[PDB]
């Protein structure tokens, strides 16, 4: 045959991959952590906007740490070979580096190191994809008016917020990021490689969205995203 | 509006 | 006029920009910290490669901690009304989230705070570039055979490895991020956007890549870089 | 290869 080039994922296997949404709404009384409203309109948008880019999605609602840290370690340890991708969705309350459980927090190292080149061998090479809805700490923006591979490679972190900030969610609408996501996706993605659905999901959420409050500590404040990638090829969730 |  | 889209960056104003570079190779004996043999190699193709892009480079070699901070607090107060953009590269020791100057470390947080969207406002809308080849931390990768915007807004950074780890550096060759990055910059840098760029870097380096070393601890070993990216545009170094 |  021609010339071939390889810049981009292949995304042409028979399946596209699982997404795992896993959506903590409510907390054991114990730990202090309030309801997420809203939640439940991430969850269902993240189902459907995964649903049509051909994702065998799978909901879990309302997970302990000992059953997230369960739940992915069986699912790193099915047979992908059939499969392009992994997604993964966190939707909880976070601190840095940390997603919590029902009952108590769970590092995010824990969840992504199973699926590390060595860990996972039917995902190597193969985009991994975490999608984090959670804070990162508890900064606020205040704005300004206008033969080998890496075990670490292949991962992308498409987080809802910068290092150290809380997070937004509206318990109407959805969170802020979430949101501004399946959009993008639900708009881009069968004309744009990821980073640049990313770079218009940063761009939405900078622009469309400031908090309200009665608290003046909490009034008025803005988020941008963070996209962390640890990608060694383009991703393009179509193909020829 | 809330946070995480 | 017709139909107009902004997706991408104003790169045409009078000039691209500064480009800082920080070139610390000799530390103070009482730090204990080692020279960093082939950094000036990096230095170097780096001044080359920024300023055929058509960035006013400033190279600054071993400077303190305190030189560091008074070099970023001034670039921030100058006035870039005319400038495109701005980047800075840091070249050094470093933990998470730290760069070492001669003497002793210093906060990234404390050089990128300078040039927030509140605090630098001729860089307000523009993409702020921190480029990283510096330690964080020490984890080794084995590998595996095969009306107001956030005022954090807008940055971008290029880590030269992925959050926890060492980043390594050869003392003939130069580091292998900048060496790759500047390969990618000269080869793409008329023809991709930056986050495709990064990603044919973050291959290079993941594939081309694998250290040497008598010492069994420090042998056979991998490196991802990170780009982490709170922009909102596409950025193209060219324009039409 | 040494390590920064
Ligand atoms: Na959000
Ligand atoms: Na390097």
């Amino acid at each position: 045959s021609g010339i071939s080039l390889d810049n981009s994922y292949k995304m042409d296997y028979p399946e596209m991959g699982l997404c795992i949404i896993i959506n903590n709404k409510n907390f054991h009384k114990s730990t202090g952590m309030t309801s997420r409203s809203g939640t439940d309109v991430d969850a269902a948008n993240l189902r459907e906007t995964f649903r049509n880019l051909k994702y065998e999605v799978r909901n879990k609602n309302d997970l302990t740490r000992e059953e997230i840290v369960e739940l992915m370690r069986d699912v790193s340890k099915e047979d992908h070979s059939k499969r392009s991708s992994f997604v993964c969705v966190l939707l909880s309350h976070g601190e840095e580096g940390i997603i919590f459980g029902t009952n108590g927090p769970v590092d995010l190292k824990k969840i992504t190191n199973f699926f590390r080149g060595d860990r996972c061998r039917s995902l190597t090479g193969k985009p991994k994809l975490f999608i984090i809805q959670a804070c990162r700490g508890t900064e606020l923006d205040c704005g300004i008016e206008t033969h080998k591979i890496p075990v670490a490679a292949d991962f992308l972190y498409a987080y809802s917020t910068a290092p150290g900030y809380y997070s937004w969610r509206n318990s109407k609408d959805g969170s802020w990021f979430i949101q501004s996501l399946c959009a993008m996706l639900k708009q881009y993605a069968d004309k744009l490689e990821f980073m640049h659905i990313l770079t218009r999901v940063n761009r939405k959420v900078a622009t469309e969205f400031e908090s309200f409050s009665f608290d003046a500590t909490f009034h008025a404040k803005k988020q941008i995203p963070c996209i962390v990638s640890m990608l060694t090829k383009e991703l393009y969730f179509y193909h020829h | 509006d809330e946070v995480d």
